[PDB]
């Protein structure tokens, strides 16, 4: 429809600390 | 004692295997785990233990 | 026997530093 | 014949891994070998002494290696 989805990012691996 | 040190160690165990994901090698043997003087020495248990709470930990997050 | 009686050791002694430890803290 | 029976026992002894077999045969065994072939068998290029890590650098294309690629990427 009016949408548009984003298209994916590679998935990454974080921690605060 | 052992909940101290098992935080620091799981720690410096999550630090290693964050910069094995990132590419670069890093041993993820305990022997060769970094003491930091918080963590003591490294057995073979607390391997078992950053795995299973990762597992865990990536269950719980939303 | 020989692998309880070498932990029992190590146990023992950590034991005891940790309670030391824990008592000066309180 | 001599060097080459010691090659096969090597190359053998080593599974197929030629590139250990030469780590060994220039670095010798014992006195400084073995460590570097262990550190060879973990990973762990950055352990092996220079001079080896060269050695097995300029055999990389004769010898086939299980850890022919790691070597390659360090």
């Amino acid at each position: 429809f009016g949408g548009s989805s984003d298209e994916t990012d590679t998935e990454g691996t974080e921690v605060s600390g | 004692d052992d909940s101290m040190k098992s935080m620091n160690k799981l720690d410096v165990i999550d630090k290693q295997f964050q910069k094995r994901i990132n590419g670069e090698w890093v041993s993820t043997d305990f022997k060769d785990m970094p003491v930091n003087e918080n963590t003591g020495e490294f057995k073979h248990s607390d391997m078992v233990n950053y795995a299973n709470k990762k597992l865990a930990e990536i269950d719980s997050m939303d | 026997e020989l692998l309880s009686k070498v932990w029992s050791e190590n146990q023992k002694k950590l034991e005891e530093k940790a309670r030391e430890k824990a008592l000066a803290d309180v | 014949n001599a060097a080459a029976k010691q090659l096969a026992g090597l190359v053998g002894k080593f599974d197929g891994d030629e590139l250990k077999a030469a780590l060994a045969y220039n670095q010798g065994e014992g006195r400084l070998g073995n460590p570097q072939l262990e550190a060879y068998s973990k990973g762990d290029f950055a352990s092996i002494s220079e001079e080896g890590r060269n050695y097995m650098r300029n055999l990389l294309d004769v010898a086939k290696s299980p850890m022919a690629g790691q070597l390659e990427t360090f």
